[PDB]
């Protein structure tokens, strides 16, 4: 697994070389599909290793949702030093996996035949995606996970081929996804940055480090935030704000080159506040007009050395739209709100306009690149600041 | 999927 483009050129991709993606290091100047829409699709599921079987996870069954939570809680993404692991909650998983248009056959699980234990997963959800001058119905792929005891046995390529087949059956032939590893071939490369909210805890669990020329007392003063936000008229998003949030987001996203195209129903799903999942605040001015909004989702991480201890509480910048409030002010209030709600750290990528505030608001650069990818769509790559899409 | 990053 190459995490660097230099590593990636010294690697061969036995699976990805067979897929309709551009080759690494080839410069793309065209825009369109690699292969045509298929007018007949394999009806039979791909073959799994002996002893494993496919299943479609109906998350409306609480027991099945808990099985998925447990698979991910124990086997999903860890940080580069294997000290933290994502701890997606069941309620978050419902938010991320049942948006408008979701299909249970696109919650694609692998179970042990004899025990029925869940040991692998991958998911698709539908999304309309604007990529340069084209809008395409696509899927977003997420939650690719193979049990630690099943790794390095070529199960991930089978999971990818099977979700591909199941998406093809529904008439969809493009996808978007992110990954921490370099594959053929990123359409954009983004970097996470981090803003300490509770510096004492971040240093104690070694999420961050004391600068060695700075004391703890000094670090606490440096990152201290006001107790209340400064922007006039900031308040939680409400049902009555759904249309204007939709309108604000649609107009704001036009300036980027890879963006979602959301219906008003999708806007309600992705932004309407749900405690411990998604937070959205709007700025309603002295005229009663909503002019700006900020949003972040809740994604804690298990502290692997102390599974007993409370998870590390992280907020992830989602979509932030400014038309009257300066973005710097909007994000300052996002930090204060996250601190108020008990988060330890606030995370943001360097995409969209985020580079204009990261250093000024005392974010520090993170240790991993997030690559963005399109499947069966060959187009030029773009800089992070033109990426306008944030996944979970 | 997402990436779990921390301070460089
Ligand atoms: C990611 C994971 C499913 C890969 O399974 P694995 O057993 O380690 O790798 P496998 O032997 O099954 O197959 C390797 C193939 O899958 C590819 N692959 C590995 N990780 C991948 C990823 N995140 N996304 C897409 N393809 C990936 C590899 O490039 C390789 O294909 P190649 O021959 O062209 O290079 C597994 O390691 C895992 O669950 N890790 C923790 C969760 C995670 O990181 N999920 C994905 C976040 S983007
Ligand atoms: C993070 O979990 C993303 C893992 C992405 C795996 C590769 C997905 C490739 C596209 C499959 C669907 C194609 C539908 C046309
Ligand atoms: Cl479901
Ligand atoms: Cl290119
Ligand atoms: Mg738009």
């Amino acid at each position: 697994p190459a995490k660097t483009m230099e590593e990636a050129s010294k690697r061969s991709y036995q699976f990805w070389d067979t897929q309709p993606v551009p080759k690494l290091g080839e410069v793309v100047n065209t825009h369109g599909p690699v292969e045509p829409d298929k007018d007949n699709i394999r009806q039979e599921p791909y073959t799994l290793p002996q002893g494993f079987t496919w299943d479609a996870l109906d998350l409306g069954d609480r027991g099945v949702l808990k099985e998925l939570y447990t698979l991910l809680n124990e086997n999903y993404v860890e940080d580069d030093d294997n000290m933290f692991r994502f701890d997606y909650s069941p309620e978050f998983l419902l938010w991320a996996l049942r948006p408008p248009g979701w299909l249970p056959q696109w919650h694609c699980g692998v179970r042990v035949v004899s025990s029925r234990k869940l040991v692998g997963f991958i998911s698709a959800i539908p999304a309309n995606i604007h990529i340069y001058d084209t809008e395409k119905k696509m899927v977003e792929i997420n939650f690719l996970c193979v049990h630690k005891k099943l790794r390095s046995k070529r199960v991930a390529p089978v999971l990818i081929r099977e979700i591909t087949r199941r998406v093809h059956l529904e008439g969809i032939f493009q996808a978007v996804y992110t990954a921490g590893v370099v594959l053929p071939k990123p359409v954009g490369t983004c970097r996470y940055w981090h803003r300490s909210l509770n510096p004492r805890k971040l240093i104690e669990v070694k999420f961050s480090h004391l600068s060695r020329n700075m004391t703890m007392q000094r670090t606490m003063k440096l990152y201290r935030l006001p107790e209340t936000p400064k922007t006039a008229g900031l308040r939680p998003m409400e049902t009555k704000d759904i249309p204007v949030v939709h309108q604000l987001l649609t107009r704001y996203l036009k300036q980027f080159h890879l963006t979602p195209v959301m219906s008003q129903e999708e806007v309600e799903h992705w932004f309407y506040p749900q405690e411990n999942i998604i937070d959205t605040f709007v700025v309603e001015n002295a005229n009663g007009e909503v002019t700006d909004f900020l949003s972040f989702y809740t994604l804690p991480s298990t502290i692997m050395n102390h599974p007993t201890h409370k998870s590390l509480k992280a907020a992830y910048s989602f979509y932030n739209v400014h038309t009257q409030t300066p973005l710097l002010d909007l994000m300052s209030d996002a930090l204060v709100l996250a601190k108020m709600k008990g988060f330890d750290v606030f995370n943001a990528l360097d995409l969209m306009e985020n580079k204009t505030f990261l250093e000024k608001l005392k974010f520090g650069i993170g240790d991993g690149n997030l690559q963005y990818y399109l499947y069966n769509w060959k187009c030029p790559s773009m800089g992070a600041e033109k990426v306008g899409l944030v996944l979970q | 999927g997402n990436l779990l990053s921390k301070f460089r």
